RNA sequence: ACUCUGGUUUCUCUUCAGAUCGCAUAAAUCUUUCGCACUAAAGAUUUCCGUGGAGAGGAACAACUCUGAGUCCAAUUUUUUGAGGCCUUGCUUUGGCAAGGCUA
């Protein structure tokens, strides 16, 4: 019965994930699952070092994810 | 599941996992135990309280509820 | 548009170094040889090893099943 | 039977100004946009609290609902059809 | 999942053969048990019962906790207790001494 | 199960029982689906036709309700100025009791009619071994000729689902005989009433009610029309 | 407030609450054609929403229709509103501000009223009859007010109960409704991102009589709720539209299996409709309780007993439920208004949205600049005092508190058609009651009291004090134009005041209703019917005077046109001797009076998009197309005035000059014109030489206003003056028998039948035909009493069309009181009209030179 | 899924009923209007034919269908855990709290 996070808004968009332990990462949304699980084109790492560390294609455990702010405009 | 039912509109004290409490008025819950809790006021240490409003209060983070007041008129 | 076991499936498909975070633990993450997943994402490594961030000495652990109860996020290299 | 009281006045709050208290300590009080079964509130013009105290503008924010601690609603829906 | 029948006993195919049968040996051979739980204690005591989420059942305990001073270990003795079952981190039937 | 009682006061049918009785009495019955047919033929358009002093073709003639203006003693006005009046069609009775306020000065105790009710387009079985929904040569034809979700796309549906009433009949051997029975004129569109007195149930007044038919003798359409004032001196 | 309310499913705070969320409101316009289901299907909505307000068994409650003339005639006659709060089918309540509109074709200025204060249109369709004429011309008049429009297809049981259409069949009518609807929108609309279609939720279909309502979304909610798996969106993405259902890999296909298989809306729709109404109809006592227990639905067993159409209903109340459908498709599909601001600013705001208010109105804020705008005035039953109704689209009105009424004259320059009222109360206007508010913000409709006095039509309500830059609302673009006209007299003259006092109160009640005094003291009301001054009437005699009435009979007003250009070129010096006007009248190319009153030109262009049009469309040059003064009697009339003055005969500087006098003249003499005091149409009027005194005291003003009248009408003379006759466009609907009936009532009253078309799915036929307004009177009383009620006709005003003789000609005699031949009707039409206007016996076409 | 109401029919009485009390329609009387009143209209009253509801009383057989009430879920998203341990200050109600940094 587990429905989709509604989320066609936030597809293609440049968005700023906050992951659990306190932590960030960037980048452009590439889909989901029912379970928030996201893939992520572009990924950009940005720890709290301060040196930004660009990776590309990632999955994010949809556990772990706090927040999305789409930095592009929807 | 009446024993919450038994305490819908009782102004009831509801402990948090971080410790903080909810003073508010009880007016819904669900199978997750999401609280909607109406003209709830936040109870801190160093004491001072917090007007919040209508909280929503999800599941995971309430520990324990306990009346404070009757049901106001 | 790419959901996300079928990219796990593509790693897979790949035996990419992926580099899985922890859950909660920020300073060690995991490289490894991903082989197969679930369900529920526990994901086997072939030659998966600790990485800290304060001490930085990547420790070999060998063909591990990381739950999924502690991943993060899967990166490669 | 299904869908429980508090999950219809989260759905009740959607368009209004709501402020969610995350896991993490941070405040986000905005105009909720949409909210699911699970928590997950896609929130817009978004100011933001955190735990030191500084405030921010976050314009599009999707809150996962997990992390939710709680919502504060607006007291209009203390009026709601489904809190009655 | 795939078995959905009504007439479900493999949960105690699993308390015979997998993982939790470790327990319904101390359901039968009454043998004490050290349970180390989730506040760094220990529970030793003897599970007269329990299920697939690891709730048991314990008679006659005793739970060590140690504290800081740096750290004694201090002790209290429990009649009988319902031991939730995520409160764990492992349970272990104790070793022959003989 | 059929009637309250001895008393033989509140009926309760069953709808094959109404079918057969509305086709028993369906020599006594005009088979109109509509109350169009009365359009100014109507109570309301009798009582404003002799509230007006007018009498409707078909219908009933009255004494003046009111003292009539009299258009010999009215004295040339700059209103009913005659070489003003642009005159195209004659203005009839008809009209004036279609539109009682606009066609008459002074329209007193007058009773707007009802207007258009919808065409009701219900198409008689005649055939009862044809389909109870079926589309009948009367319903002009429909010539053939949108965003749909690709066939790729993943929506399954669930085991348990179907549609609502699959295993229900579209149409039973009694289902067009109770849509004929939702458009049979009064008791038949009924299938509980209150028992009435033999006295009480007119089996001709509707038909005196219709317009007379074609071709009729003057006798029985000044009966018709007179028959029509006493309903309408009645009611 | 506090009043006595009745019982309500929801309750007014949260009304008044949802009130100040402007996200959470829907101005929705219920709009259709007569008898297409809009007032059965607002009783519907006040069902679900008050649980002691229910209709009764045989008589359908209308709960608008709150007229005495209303419920009697059967006829909607004015707008409604309701204001409901209706849950979602996500169970989210939104406040919904629903005007029930009269269908009836001549009550369509009411609809106008109700389109300007809406942002959104929801049009119904009877299933049965289709789109007939009123559909048509409000699905014109809402993409042309820049509404969003969804559709509900009402009455979908008459595809059941009455045609008995296949299952395939009916969903044939109603996919060739949906695309019916579907090119209108497209004729009307250059865009199509607004295609109308039950995938996108647009299309709804119902039953306002068995309270039958779903969109797909609701209707897969049904499935959703007593399925539990399912999601119930995409299930409605596959719904509809030749998407058929393989039941063995359970996926919807593009692809028909097995040949025979039904599309999704025929398996899953429409036959579990028919399997329910046909239960209920044909085999309520076998097998109704063994397929009420397939669908979840019990009923008691005194619900049982009921006849079956309160049994449809019931049954249909508990399967569908709540008419979440609806909702879906106006909240989805409808903007916000705080979204809807925007167009509706854009559009309706004199000022537009560039202005520095109009931006603030944009903005839809209720603590802002007060900028409620009043299109409706709806009279206590007492018949004293009026309420101005509209919507607050900024700011918040106060009862109590004093404001600043402008009516429809009041420019920035000409700020006298102001004046500050003081709020007297404030209602949500609910039909049959109204709740009494402190306040109402921005995007809420609003019943305002004491604010009645300085306004006729349309107000825009702001606040004194400040907003000393605030523009008046556009007023009322009608859909159809007021022609049938009516003389009214007091039987007694001594209560001639009650009727002037009457008939400034029908002028409030009626948007399109045209009350002046000609000449010869004749009052006169304009209509746009029969049945529409009918109800005038009625409401004239009854509601507001309270005394006795002479009506005239009914006449229509007629236009004034040219065929050749003028014989000499005319002119006309000032009484001052100076400043000599010279112009010649020339008839218009074809076509372009339809784009000047549809608003396909403006004079508010600027002069090179102007001359672009009309160089690149009417074949002028750009000499003739860049000298374009005014256009006709309003800045939107169907004539047009050239100077062909060369810059070397006149000076240029000095024309303009008097350009603003000889165009004010210009468009008095457009207005009135001098045939029979009635509007000149399609006429261009070349200004082709024109002295102009030098010093200013002598042009200017008093000197060259009647002259230009003067020179307008002796270039209108001489030029070969026709009158028009307005011609209503009449759509039949007949059965396929009364068809050769129906063109004998119309080969009597002069009428052309354009088209006898079938109704597709419908055993009815639809003619339609080409009236004379003139001749339209008891046409519809003629047809209907011809075919026994089975024809019935809807009229409206369509064009103008020259009466076939010749007003200018002594040769003809005319008999009084008797009807006319064709071949000098106008000789009749031009005279009688001048009697009534009583005006001279006949007008020569030197009367307006200076020669005699 | 276990228990206690309420029934239905018929006969009669009493009272209310401007509700199509009647999906039918009479008569009398009075007043008014015109003719010049079965062949005529209005208004009002009354009587009849004979209703619905409620209340009450009798007597016939049904007694728990109905209307109600009392009476299968440990794997991300809630209820089968990221939990527990270290460091500085403000006060210590010398138990320790609050904030932050951590470590796992
Ligand atoms: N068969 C059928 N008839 C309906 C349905 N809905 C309404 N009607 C009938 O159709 C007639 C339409 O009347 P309304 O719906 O009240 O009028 P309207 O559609 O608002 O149009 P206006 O008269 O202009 O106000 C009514 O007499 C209803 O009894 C329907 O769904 N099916
Ligand atoms: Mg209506």
């Amino acid at each position: 019965k587990a429905h989709p996070p509604e989320l066609k808004k936030f597809m293609d968009k440049k968005l700023s994930l906050k992951l659990n332990g306190g932590r960030h990462v960037q980048g452009i949304l590439r889909g989901f699952d029912p379970f928030m699980n996201l893939v992520i084109d572009e990924c950009v790492e940005m720890a709290t070092s301060g040196q930004q560390n660009n990776i590309g294609m990632v999955v994010i455990r949809g556990n772990s994810i706090i927040m999305l702010e789409a930095l592009e405009r929807v | 599941s009446s024993k919450m039912l038994q305490h819908i509109d009782y102004r009831m004290r509801c402990i948090l996992q971080d410790g903080r409490i909810f003073i508010g008025t009880f007016k819904a819950f669900d199978k997750h135990m999401n609280l909607i809790l109406c003209d709830c006021d936040e109870f801190r240490k160093r004491e001072e309280k917090r007007v919040l409003g209508l909280v929503l209060l999800r599941g995971e983070n309430l520990v324990s509820m306990t009346v404070e007041g009757p049901p106001p008129k | 548009m790419v959901q996300p076991i079928n990219l796990i499936f593509r790693y897979l498909q790949n035996r990419s170094r992926i580099q899985v975070w922890l859950y909660e633990q920020v300073n060690m993450r995991i490289e490894g040889c991903i082989i197969g997943f679930d369900e529920y994402m526990n994901l086997v490594l072939d030659d998966a090893e600790e990485i800290h961030s304060k001490t930085k000495s990547r420790k070999q652990l060998g063909r591990i099943m990381l739950k999924g109860d502690n991943i993060t996020l899967l990166q490669s290299v | 039977m299904s869908i429980g009281v508090p999950i219809k006045v989260l759905h009740e709050a959607e368009g209004h100004i709501v402020t969610c208290e995350t896991n993490t300590g941070e405040v986000y009080r905005g105009k909720l946009i949409e909210a699911e079964d699970n928590m997950n509130c896609q929130m817009s013009n978004i100011t933001v609290t955190y735990r030191d105290g500084r405030v921010a503008q976050l314009e599009q924010v999707y809150i996962r609902g997990s992390k939710i601690r709680f919502l504060i609603l607006p007291d209009m829906l203390k009026n709601a059809p489904m809190l009655k | 999942e795939m078995t959905p029948e009504e007439l479900q006993k493999r949960e105690e195919e699993e308390f015979n053969t997998g993982p939790l049968s470790v327990l319904t040996q101390s359901v039968k051979n009454n043998t004490q048990v050290l349970i180390n739980c989730r506040n760094n204690k220990k529970l030793l005591g003897r599970v007269k019962a329990f299920d697939r989420h690891c709730n048991m059942v314990l008679e006659n305990v005793k739970e060590m906790w140690t504290e800081v001073s740096k750290p004694v270990n201090k002790d209290r003795y429990i009649s009988k207790m319902f031991l939730r079952g995520d409160s764990v981190i492992v349970v272990l039937r104790n070793p022959l001494i003989a | 199960k059929y009637v309250n009682g001895s008393t033989y006061q509140r009926w309760q049918f069953t709808l094959p029982m109404m079918s057969t009785l509305y086709r028993l009495a369906n020599q006594l019955l005009t088979d109109l689906v509509d109350d169009n047919y009365f359009y100014l033929f109507d109570l309301k358009a009798f009582f404003t036709s002799k509230a007006l002093n007018m009498a409707i073709p078909g219908g009933p003639k009255f004494e003046p309700l009111v003292r009539d203006i009299n258009l010999q003693d009215e004295d040339w006005n700059e209103f009913n100025d005659i070489n003003k009046i642009i005159i195209r069609q004659p203005i009839r009775t008809e009209y004036k009791i279609a539109f009682p306020y606009l066609y008459n000065n002074l329209p007193h105790h007058v009773h707007l009619t009802w207007y258009h009710t919808p065409n009701v387009v219900f198409i008689k079985t005649e055939d009862p071994d044809l389909p109870a929904f079926y589309f009948d040569p009367l319903i002009n034809p429909i010539s053939h000729r949108e965003p749909l979700p690709d066939d790729d796309e993943e929506f399954e549906l669930p085991e348990f689902v179907e549609p609502f009433l699959k295993d229900t009949p579209l149409y039973t051997d009694n289902t067009a005989n109770g849509i004929a029975l939702l458009w049979a004129p009064r008791p038949f569109n009924l299938r509980s009433g209150r028992t009435r007195r033999a006295l009480d149930i007119p089996l001709v007044k509707n038909w005196y009610r219709e317009h007379c038919p074609a071709g009729q003798p003057v006798k029985v359409r000044v009966s018709y029309q007179k028959l029509l004032k006493y309903y309408v001196l009645n009611a | 407030m506090e009043q006595t309310l009745p019982v309500t499913v929801y309750e007014m705070d949260f009304l008044a609450d949802l009130m100040d969320n402007s996200e959470l409101i829907r101005n929705v316009t219920l709009c259709g054609h007569l008898h297409h289901g809009k007032t059965c299907f607002v009783d519907c909505l006040i069902e679900q929403t008050h649980p002691e307000i229910r209709k009764r068994y045989d008589q359908d409650l209308c709960y608008t229709d709150i007229l005495f003339t209303e419920q009697e005639r059967g006829v909607g006659i004015k707008s409604t509103p309701v204001t409901v709060v209706l849950p979602d089918t996500k169970g989210k309540s939104y406040l919904f501000n629903i005007m029930d509109t009269p269908g009836h074709v001549n009550f369509s200025d009411e609809v106008t009223a109700g389109l300007r204060i809406s942002d959104g249109v929801v049009l119904f369709i009877d299933a049965a009859e289709g789109v007939m004429l009123n559909t048509e011309r409000l699905i014109k008049h809402a993409v042309q007010e820049r509404l969003a429009v969804t559709v509900c297809i009402n009455k979908i049981d008459r595809l059941i109960l009455e045609l008995k259409l296949p299952p395939t069949d009916a969903y044939y009518k109603l996919r060739h409704i949906v695309d019916e609807v579907n090119g209108l929108i497209s004729m009307y609309s250059t865009d199509e991102n607004l295609i109308l279609s039950p995938l996108l939720g647009n299309v709804c279909f119902s039953s306002s009589q068995y309270s039958i309502c779903f969109t797909l979304g609701s209707f897969a909610k049904i499935y959703a709720d007593t399925f539990g798996d399912i999601n119930y969106q995409e299930f409605a993405k596959r719904l509809w539209g030749d998407i058929y259902f393989n039941p063995k890999t359970r996926k919807f296909t593009k692809k028909a299996p097995t040949s025979s298989s039904q599309r999704s809306f025929v398996e899953f729709i429409l036959e579990p409709l028919y399997k329910i109404l046909a239960q209920v109809v044909g085999d309520v006592d076998t097998s109704l309780p063994r397929t009420l227990d397939e669908l979840g639905i019990h009923l008691t067993k005194e619900e049982l007993k009921l006849n079956i159409r309160p049994l449809l209903r019931l049954v249909c109340k508990k399967f569908f439920g709540e008419f979440t459908g609806f909702v879906d498709m106006c909240v989805q599909h409808i903007p916000s208004p705080k979204v809807g601001a925007k167009p509706k600013i854009e559009h309706t705001y004199t000022g537009g949205v560039d202005s520095d208010l109009g931006e603030a109105m944009s903005d839809c804020d209720p603590d802002g600049p007060l900028m409620c705008h009043t299109t409706k005035m709806y009279s206590t039953d007492d018949g004293v005092q009026f309420h101005a109704f509209g919507r607050v689209l900024s700011g918040t009105i106060h009862a109590g508190q004093p404001v600043k009424v402008l009516g429809e004259n009041y420019t920035l320059e000409d700020e006298e058609d102001s004046q500050i009222c003081t709020v007297g109360r404030l209602w949500i206007s609910v039909a049959r009651y109204h709740i009494e508010v402190n306040r109402v913000p921005a995007g809420n409709w609003v019943l305002i009291e004491g604010v009645d006095q300085p306004i006729v039509k349309t107000a825009t309500i702001t606040e004194p004090r400040g907003n000393e830059e605030a523009q008046i609302f556009r007023p009322l673009k009608f859909n159809t134009t007021s022609v049938i006209k009516i003389a009214v007299e007091p039987v007694n003259p001594s209560e001639l005041p009650k009727m002037l006092d009457g008939l400034r109160k029908v002028n409030k009640s009626y948007p399109s209703l045209t009350t002046k005094v000609e000449e010869s003291g004749e009052h006169v009301i304009l209509g746009t019917g029969e049945l529409y001054l009918d109800c005038v009437m009625h409401d004239l005699r009854k509601m507001y005077s309270e005394i006795d009435i002479k009506v005239a009979d009914p006449v229509v007003t007629f236009c004034e046109t040219v065929v050749e250009t003028s014989s000499l070129k005319c002119f006309a010096e000032t009484p001052n001797k100076k400043n000599k006007i010279t112009m010649i009248a020339e008839p218009l190319e074809k076509g372009l009076a339809e784009d000047i009153e549809n608003e396909v030109v403006q004079i508010t262009w600027n002069r090179k998009k102007l001359g672009e049009f009309f160089q690149t469309k009417y074949d002028w040059d750009l000499l003739a197309a860049r000298s374009i003064w005014a256009f006709g009697p309003d800045a939107t009339g169907p004539n047009i005035l050239v100077d062909d003055t060369l810059p070397s005969e006149v000076d240029k500087a000095l024309l303009g000059s008097v350009k603003d006098s000889i165009v004010q003249g210009f468009q008095w003499g457009t207005r009135e014109g001098p045939l029979c005091d009635e509007l000149i149409r399609n006429v261009k009027f070349k200004i082709l030489d024109a002295v102009v005194a030098q010093e200013p005291l002598h042009r200017g003003g008093g000197q060259i206003i009647p002259t230009a009248r003067r020179v307008v009408y002796s270039a209108f003379l001489m030029a070969t003056p026709r009158l028009m006759e307005p011609y209503y466009f009449v759509e039949v609907q007949a059965p396929a028998d009364c068809v050769s009936a129906v063109y004998t009532v119309l080969a009597r009253r002069r009428g052309h039948v354009t088209q006898d078309a079938p109704i597709p799915g419908s055993p009815l036929y639809t003619i339609k035909a080409f009236i004379p307004a003139i001749d339209s009177f008891g046409f519809e009383t003629d047809l209907r009493t011809h075919t026994q009620g089975q024809a019935f006709s809807l009229s409206v005003f369509h064009h103008w069309q020259i009466v076939p003789g010749d007003p200018l000609d002594k040769s003809i005699v005319i008999r009084p009181l008797e009807p006319q031949p064709a071949p000098h009707l106008a000789r009749e039409f031009m005279i009688k009209t001048r009697r009534r206007k009583g005006l001279s016996e006949d007008v020569s076409i030197s009367k307006f030179f200076d020669d005699p």
